[PDB]
């Protein structure tokens, strides 16, 4: 009598990682597991454990794993899974982390509004009159945030990097006596930027 | 035209398309200098004497990563300690922040590499003891398990993770007691647990000495650790 022999995993990716980017849709497979067994016992696969059992599901006797509800790398950006395959006397289980991939998803949000500013007619051209910030979440290029005036303005311009709000052109109290200027901070993805408008009021006094 | 400047914006942004980490795999235990990132491949030139990004690493806890700002290249900096996968260093990963700025314009990006460390067979099985013990009685009969000693972290362990870390336990052959092998078994490799095959006899012989291999599963036969300890199994009468 041969006693029996457990099943393998073969899988490469446990002696590394998984990488599945965080736009994969639910239902998509993700991978395929694999085991052997010396018996040449048919395998049922599966995933035990709560939390993983939550994002990922695996077609009983293929071993195809799939996404069974979105990934957000923003919310969680790993997860270590264990996942199980059985010859019908035993089981054994093995770990795998997987690292989830960014994409572009966020927009900008911008810090300490509302904005408004009041600032004498005399102001000096060249004069930084009011700062603007905004963060992004996303990886890379995606994560970095430039600023604009939406239109541009005769009378205002702002860095698009720092978000420093300077007096570009002569004011005149008589003319105009406050500005509802849109600003614009916007990351850098290079397909798929995402961007975010404030308003910030200019009130001039005489 | 709006836009004519996004030329002065290219600087510090990827080269390269695909995802914005950068991830790789090297082996724990990799000698320092080791190459990590060949080539961030971020678009601008650093240091020379026209620079037109700064490059530098943010977040480089206990400072693993050596950044060459010309070549773009990370680097292991393991001088007098080792990159240890295993307990108690237990590192598998580290994650590192390649900041950029471009000196036109003064924008910041941040690209982050994560390097994977992958676990070596650089350790063997480990016995908790020096040696182990059964006694048993003469009437005991065949096919019963007449040692034990191995179960919950008793017997060998392994310190690697996997099939690494995963135990074996072999009964073999010993010449200076040659029917031990042939009165005790191994059938469950991965218990260790011993059972006896021949019936016992007090007024033949009243002490064997079994000797028990333990080896770890690595996927290479050829890089497989071994390790041997010794059961003695006393006979009693009473
Ligand atoms: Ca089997
Ligand atoms: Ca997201
Ligand atoms: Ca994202
Ligand atoms: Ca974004
Ligand atoms: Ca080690
Ligand atoms: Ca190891
Ligand atoms: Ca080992
Ligand atoms: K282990």
């Amino acid at each position: 009598m041969q006693v029996n022999r457990l099943p393998f995993f073969t899988n490469h990716f446990f002696d590394t990682y998984l990488l599945i980017s965080e736009d994969t849709p639910v239902g998509s497979s993700v991978t395929q597991l694999l085991a052997r067994d010396m018996d040449n016992d048919p395998l049922v696969f599966g995933v035990p454990g709560e939390e993983a059992s939550r994002f990922f599901a695996v077609e009983p006797d293929t071993g195809v794993v799939w996404l069974r509800q979105p990934l957000d790398r923003e919310t969680k950006s790993e997860f270590t899974v264990e996942f199980s395959v059985s010859d019908h006397q035993g089981v054994i289980t093995r770990k795998v982390n997987i690292q989830v991939g960014d994409v572009n998803d966020n927009a900008p949000t911008f810090h300490n509004q509302p904005y408004s500013v009041r600032i004498p007619e005399n102001t000096p051209v060249g004069t930084p009159i009011f700062i603007v910030n905004a963060t992004d979440p996303d990886l890379g290029a995606g994560g970095s945030v430039l600023y604009s005036f939406q239109p541009p303005s005769p009378f205002f311009a702002i860095d698009s990097a720092r978000g420093i709000v300077t007096v570009i052109q002569e004011l005149d109290y008589e003319v105009t006596q406050a500005y509802q200027l849109t600003v614009n901070a916007t990351d850098q993805d290079k397909t798929r930027p995402l961007s975010t408008l404030a308003n910030l009021a200019i009130i001039i006094t005489d | 035209m709006q836009y004519d400047d996004d030329w002065q914006y290219e600087d510090c942004k990827l080269a390269r398309g695909g995802p914005p980490a950068t991830i790789v795999a090297i082996d724990e235990e990799s000698r320092n200098g080791t190459i990590l990132v060949d080539n961030m491949l971020i678009k601008g030139t650093a240091g020379g004497p026209d620079p037109t990004i700064e490059l530098s690493l943010k977040d480089n806890v206990d400072y693993w990563v050596l950044l060459d700002p010309v070549k773009q290249m990370l680097f292991l900096n393991s001088t007098g300690r080792v990159l240890d996968r295993d307990p108690p260093m237990n590192i598998h990963s580290i994650v590192v922040q390649v900041q950029c700025v471009n000196k036109k314009v003064g924008t910041v990006i941040y690209h982050e590499v994560r390097i994977v460390v992958r676990d070596r067979n650089d350790n063997s099985p480990t016995f908790k003891h020096e040696s182990y013990y059964a006694t048993v009685n003469e009437l005991t009969p065949v096919g019963t398990t007449i040692f034990t000693g191995f179960s919950g972290d008793n017997g060998a362990t392994d310190i690697d993770d996997g099939p690494n870390g995963q135990i074996e336990y072999v009964i073999q052959y010993n010449p200076e007691d040659p029917t031990s092998n042939d009165t005790f078994e191994i059938p469950l490799m991965l218990t260790g647990n011993v059972v006896l095959r021949k019936r016992l006899n007090y007024e033949d012989k009243t002490r064997y000495y079994v000797i028990i291999q333990a080896n770890d599963r690595a996927q290479n036969l050829n890089e497989r650790r071994t390790t041997t300890t010794t059961l003695t199994v006393d006979l009693e009468h009473h």
